[PDB]
């Protein structure tokens, strides 16, 4: 399926049932307990490729400075 | 390495009112992308069932399909004169799409 | 596997499918088929490219996926999640 | 109603070529995929290839890529299949059959033409 991307408040998260594989792009911060990868503030245009274990999602934000 | 489809029973005779079952086998798992067609004596072809068990619009409930992996079957209940035809299965899992040799039903 | 190419220039967004060179390519946006002969003439599919003219953030952000003829959208496992604004002098 | 009307029977000598047609009515030609199927010996069915009528892009069964050329005429809602370098092995009934435009339904044929008989002999 497609990996859910959460846009909560001003942050972007990749939500996997299990571990979150980083493939390329924005590294982000792993929030192990809630099994989500915090790609950070959307205004910082997060862009990368991630894989949940299978599906893969390429995230591309272009917010034009806020 | 195309997928080979087979219908071991080439011909079947039955009686009016009966229920028959036509078997179809794939050489590889086709993941339920299996369709059934009916060809009349004049050569006209109509879709009956697609994706193993979904009835096509206009097809009567007497037709039902089942199967999984490599084994599938078409069950035709309460046979009528209008059902005399050749039945064919076809896999829609991998290109090139392929068909089996058909089962001719006489009633 | 190669990444989707994402080209945002002015008011037009152009996506380019990663692989399947030599194959006809089909697309889905938020699980809806697009790129065919539908009402919206600002959406065009040509070769491995999907062109979204006068792109609308509100209606066109979301999941995009491409797959080669012969394949099923349900089997696609590599999606693009696009959230873009086409503001003047975006930079 | 929804129908595919194919051109009439054709008799040709070996080495000739022949283009057969299929006229769609009752539905939007460019909103569906067009396929061609060969039936020889009045039984064995083989999928030859498909063409996207909207884009004019075709995808063939490798077994028939050398044998057929698919085209369409959007203005007239007509699909064509040209059969090349004919031999007696090409004698058969050829059907055009519709399938969905997209991958969610392009793999099952929901509307079939009546078939066109081609006989190649000398």
């Amino acid at each position: 399926m497609k990996i859910p991307i959460e846009e909560l408040e001003d942050r972007v998260f990749v939500n996997c049932n299990t571990s979150i594989t980083w493939v390329e792009g924005t590294v982000g911060t792993l929030l192990s307990d809630i099994t989500r990868l915090d790609l950070g503030k959307r205004i910082l245009d997060p862009r990368g490729i991630y894989r949940c274990n299978e599906s893969t999602v390429q995230v591309h934000y272009r917010m034009c400075q806020s | 390495m195309d997928i080979q489809m087979t219908q071991t029973t080439s011909s079947l005779s039955a009686s009016l009112g009966d229920r028959v079952t036509i078997s179809c086998r794939a050489s590889q798992d086709i993941r339920n992308y299996l369709n059934w067609y009916q060809q009349k004596p004049d050569g006209t072809v109509k879709l009956l069932i697609y994706y193993t068990s979904r009835l096509h619009s206009g097809v009567p409930s007497k037709f039902s399909g089942s199967g999984s992996g490599t084994d599938y079957s078409l069950t035709i209940s309460n046979l009528e004169q209008e059902d005399i035809a050749t039945y064919f299965c076809q896999q829609g899992n991998t290109l090139p799409w392929t068909f089996a040799g058909g089962t001719k039903l006489e009633i | 596997q190669t990444p989707y190419k994402v080209s945002i220039s002015g008011t037009t967004v152009i996506l380019t499918c990663p692989q399947y060179p030599g194959s006809e390519i089909l697309w889905q946006h938020n699980d809806k088929n697009i790129g065919g002969d539908e009402d919206d003439k600002n959406i065009g599919s040509d070769e491995d490219h999907l062109s979204l003219k006068e792109f609308s953030e509100l209606e066109q952000s979301g999941y995009y996926v491409c797959y080669p003829r012969g394949s099923k959208p349900e089997d696609a496992n590599f999606y693009l999640y696009l959230r873009a604004r086409v503001c003047e002098n975006c930079m | 109603e929804v129908q595919l009307q194919q051109s009439g029977p054709e008799l040709v000598k070996p080495g000739a070529s022949m283009k057969i047609s299929c006229k769609a009515s009752g539905y939007s030609f460019t909103g569906y995929t067009m396929n061609w199927v060969k039936q020889s010996h009045g039984k064995n069915l083989e999928w030859m290839g498909l063409i996207n009528p909207y884009k004019g892009v075709s995808t063939y069964n490798q077994k028939f890529k050398d044998k057929a050329t698919l085209t369409v005429d959007k203005s007239s809602s007509t699909a064509y299949m040209e059969l090349l370098s004919l031999t007696s092995e090409d004698s058969a009934v050829y059907y055009c059959a519709r399938s969905g435009y997209y991958g969610d339904s392009d793999w099952y044929f929901d509307v079939w033409g009546q078939g066109t008989t081609l006989t190649v002999f000398s």
